[PDB]
């Protein structure tokens, strides 16, 4: 069947270079030649035990542009499952009798992998599990990098912000390290630096990386600038405010950038990317959010349909 | 059956002898690997005289042959220990533990937000890097910790 | 038309032996030969004025496996109708202009029957109304009993737990008493015993029943063991803990059970059924939760479609 | 000699031998009264033949005299156990367990609202032989429970 | 030094007849001649970890009438304690570092007795610990019986209401069993019966008690009628409401009551004692709450003061 | 008139060596002979706009032990103030219209010093303002060092824990730098390091300090071991838990500690100091909290009283 057919999609660590290319290949075809009744008669469950409006709506719109039906929930201060009494394991054992696939987001790490041991032959797709994984965000980031740069290797990629805790930057570095020749520049406040394990991995692969202090230091050699929001709660108000003349982005800073350089951000962006950046050609975070539809369509199509010939 | 004694107790009729347990590890190995949940006669020697370690523990489980990977589950706690397999008053086999690739059940993920705490799943860790020193990665949360940290709570 | 066509489904007391068999007959056919575009163009409303994720998702998946569309809500600390000002009666009078059928769950008893007087010719299906009725749970319990035992009469049924307040055990005893020759064993903490009215009814029908103190006393003659969760809030912590060596179930206790004996539970099960029971052949509560899809499909098909020939 | 019995068992010179431990309570007692947290010689035997009263277990702890109070706590577990001290190669005293006044430390209040659950406290239950069972009353919450309800939890 | 000097008043079961008579003789003298400056310069902590307004306001006015200062908190309204895992052993080890007595209420049973292991020489008086004890409500009840009946022995005491979960009837039955020849009538719905361990203690002491269904059966012989509130969550709405909810006193029921009979109720009464009973001589519930001021002042005086000038 | 007469105690940085010694000599005399009526007829406001139970109960017992009345509120539990945009300048201009001193805690840094611009001649003592100061916790810490070590100079003081965000270690390092020849050992995980502005102030004053990773490296030389709680939100769960969470003291670590060494902790301690340390002579954290009563009574005496009779 296709290699991912009826497979669980829990961690980037579990998908090979080739699995990532198969998804990106499919998603470029679903973008080009849409197939609206592909999952006709499927019911997907959207179990968001942790609310996330933006990720929830992108998944559900993905389920619906391929014709699937949707049942599910979100839970900020509401609706009963998991309770305290009800285990996750029994929620899943019950729900995997109703549906054909489960997309779930949960606050404790590995909640998705636990689900896998209780869903029977029902595939579960991880939409976030605490501070561990978020594969469908890495899948759309790579689609946007491939779609803008034309390739996924020999890229000069800069990552900026909270590198210690952005789960998306941890994932995107493992993923871009399955391809060849990428150079990484990590511009972070040293209180929020890339953890030694990403770095120790990068060294065994022989991947080149460097740590910088301002985007201004690398603006010129860079192809992707991946901005991350810096999280004030893990900072002191006064620490947050005293870093240099910051690590926020304004169009003045872009006068230097290459013609094909794009700025990516998983969103929300509160203040690290100013409104004037939005009008330059380098701004690509909204387009990045729309490619989420095509990456998540692709993963759903490959998981639920055996042989997909589009 | 033959002489026993206690400075180095003697001869069971077929079964396993885990000799050269460090010291105070014997009861841990009994508790953790629940070796006691058997109707067979077990004999155990705690804090015993020995050549090099000086004082050691030993466990003799008759009629059970625990092997190949059971012996490896022991490596984190009793790495220098020998597992003599006995048939008819003769040691027809001596094993030593080697580091396994998976240690199930016995450990506790130190990460408090791990889902494994609250649920009917067994703990499981991928193991790596022999004797310069061991990292364990949770199956579930995929956090890697130093074995000495998992081995405290 | 079919007998239930366009009928309100409010209480088990209102459905004859024959109506219960017609539902169970249909539901076994919809299980076998699915009919995905049967309610094409119907909009069903899922008004859960009282949240219940597990019952809500089973109904909505039922609506969707027959092709229906769904609008509705759930209300723990949220979304405005009923308010205090807005009567239920006006919520329903308004909603019965929009939809073709209403499934509703509400906290006060008889909320469903009140709805009936305001919905015009729109059928309303009760998904729970306080401590009164929950017909679609009794409908799937009987489908699971019929499907496992092969029959609905001459059964040795044991019910365990909070018999005074489990609404499901009150309903299931009225329902199994329309069929012939059933023997009931009621194992409850005497503070939580079957109320005299179920018992007084059972006696007029001449149905045999007995009250026991431990499942161990009847394990051997029993066909269905229907476990109920005992509710700690109506107990003292210390009362709850001092009952015998309890009324919880473990596989050790099952070494005695007949080969075709199954353990049912409406769920959630917090601690009265231990995890080891789940791996025995006698465990049937997850399968029971999946048959909810087929019982609720059946009721919806018969209510909204005139003559159903499948 | 040989009607196997012992097979040259560990006649200890001075110490406590707990014998006729009813089977499977043997390991329980080691855990609960933390009898292995000692550096002296212990030799344990589990699922030994009780040609007289069941099948049994037996702990021999050297140069250790476990008495009076210590012996009586074992009543709830191994009511049928004879402790025997030894000072120079044979029995100096042979003591049976009797139910104590109070059972401290080892036992958990059944009552989940009892404060003892979350705090740096040690359990104490007052023991009352209520002619059929033993009722154990918690010091803290003052709730009284069958010894059977307490002994699982 | 008086026997209670520097004792912890944690359970009724710990006070002997003599301790109960001493407290009641001291309350009688402070009621007759005030001692407004007796605890001058003492500072007492009023820790209500669970809020109970009625009991707080009386315990603190009692402290204020003997001249002491009060510091303290009411909570279950998140006044920042238990914040970042602080244990109760640690809170009490810090509060006893600067107050002269601790008065505390707490939701878990056992908590005042644990405070005792940490307080050193500062006495701990318990104002309620979960469903376990409340000595100070029993001392004021006893004082009110003594003062209106002239004795604490040979009484005919009827206990009406929820006897199964009412913490105060259980303690008063154990205090009155300290005394001679009292006779008990228990009038409770079947679900709220006086528990067997109370009944067994009474039998073992040769004290006479009996069950009745109507206060009419017993009015004539009764000296103290201690009513309790049923909380309607202990039953269900229809149970409460049913033939069960007539454990309620009206003026017409007191027709044949002895001239000395008194009606006592810990409070809040919501509807078990009708409002027309208040205008009768027999209504003594408010006067019972005024007597809480002298039972608590006497306990505070005997505990902090080694010798009293009577 | 004494130097502190009618001063505002807002920052440690404002008190000179002489001011710190005066307060500490007055605490010593009130600890030895009480003055229970010294602030008689004074009314003090205890305004905790942010709740802090431990500090409130001690500040008010201190006011009560010198004979003053207390009025006031604990909040962040919506006790109706800041209601309809009332500014803090306006709240203090009304509260100083009738109390004799204001004691206040507030979540924003700077707030006690602003109260000072509005209070007139009523002194403002700060009980904590955001992450800025807390003089009264430093005064009680200093008092406890003096009283157990006999001096405030030539000490070997180790500071263990979260040194980056712990408001109290930052103030005590600045107070001890007022004095002579103290030596500092800082033992903190890398992420919770003592900030550079503290380190730079120490270097500029020629005071000796050093970083260590294990308390074992330094135990032998240490006179005061001031431990702090790490809050696990400052790190992530796995960071905390990792090889980082061994900044925790057990009894076995104090083996080689000088006979005079003391362990001090502002509290709540949750698990950084194990419970077996309490039974050692070196555990002085509770006695440190009792010393908060005399450091605060001395500040209230010196501020409200122009001449003291020592
Ligand atoms: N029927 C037997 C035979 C031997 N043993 C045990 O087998 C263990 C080790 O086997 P052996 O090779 O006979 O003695 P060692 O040479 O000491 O083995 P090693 O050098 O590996 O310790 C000894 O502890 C001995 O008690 C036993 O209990 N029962
Ligand atoms: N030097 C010795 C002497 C005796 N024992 C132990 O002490 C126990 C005491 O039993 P004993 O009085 O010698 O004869 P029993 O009849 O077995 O005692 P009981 O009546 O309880 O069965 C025996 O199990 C034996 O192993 C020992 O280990 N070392
Ligand atoms: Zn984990
Ligand atoms: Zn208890």
């Amino acid at each position: 069947a296709n290699p991912l057919y009826q497979k669980h999609i829990i961690s980037i660590n579990d998908l090979s270079r080739d699995d990532l290319n198969l998804v990106l290949a499919t998603a470029a075809k679903l973008k080009a030649n849409p197939q609206p009744e592909l999952l006709k008669h499927k019911v997907i469950a959207s179990c968001f035990f942790e609310a996330s409006t933006r990720t929830r709506l992108s998944f559900e719109t993905s389920m619906h542009r391929l014709g699937a039906s949707v049942v599910g929930f979100s839970d900020s201060a509401n609706t009963s499952l998991g309770k305290k009494g009800e285990t996750l394991a029994d929620t899943i054992s019950v729900i995997s009798t109703y549906v054909d696939a489960i997309v779930m987001r949960h606050p404790q790490e590995g909640a998705a992998r636990l689900a896998t041991e209780f869903s029977g032959n029902v595939p579960v797709l991880n939409a976030g599990d605490g501070s561990n994984q978020h594969p469908t965000q890495t899948l759309l980031d790579l689609f946007t990098i491939q779609e803008t740069q034309g390739r996924l290797d020999n890229l000069h990629v800069a990552m900026v912000g909270d590198l210690k805790y952005g789960r998306t930057v941890h994932s995107l570095t493992q993923a871009l390290a399955k391809f060849d020749g990428n150079r990484f520049y990590f511009i972070a406040p040293d209180a929020l630096a890339m953890p030694q394990y990403i770095l120790d991995m990068l060294d065994e692969k022989g991947i080149a990386w460097s740590l910088h202090s301002s985007i201004e230091e690398v603006m010129a050699e860079v192809d992707i600038l991946y901005m991350t929001r810096v999280q004030k709660e893990r900072l002191d108000p006064s620490e947050y405010a005293n870093v240099k003349a910051q690590f926020v982005l304004r169009a003045s800073d872009l006068h230097n950038a290459k013609a094909n350089m794009k700025v990516l951000h998983p969103l929300p962006r509160v203040d690290e990317i100013a409104t004037d950046v939005d009008k330059t050609p380098h701004a690509w975070y909204f387009q990045q959010a729309g490619n989420g539809i095509f990456a998540r369509q692709a993963l759903l199509a490959l998981v639920l349909n055996r042989d997909l010939v589009l | 059956m033959t002489h026993d004694n206690k400075l180095q107790v003697e001869a069971i009729k077929r079964g396993t002898v885990i000799d050269h347990i460090p010291a105070q590890i014997g009861f841990k190995l009994l508790s953790l690997f629940k070796l006691t949940e058997t109707d067979q006669r077990i004999t155990i020697g705690l804090n015993l005289p020995s050549g090099e370690m000086g004082r050691k523990d030993l466990i003799k489980i008759e009629n059970t042959f625990l092997s190949e990977d059971q012996v490896d589950q022991l490596a984190l706690y009793a790495p220098q220990a020998t597992v003599n397999r006995i048939d008819n008053y003769e040691v027809v086999g001596k094993s030593r533990p080697s580091l396994p690739e998976r240690i199930d059940n016995v450990l506790v993920c130190p990460n408090s937000n791990c889902i494994s705490h609250a649920e009917p799943v067994s703990s499981s860790f991928a193991v790596r890097k022999r004797a310069n020193d061991i990292a364990l990665k949770c199956k579930y949360c995929e956090k890697e910790f130093s074995h000495n940290v998992v081995l405290a709570n």
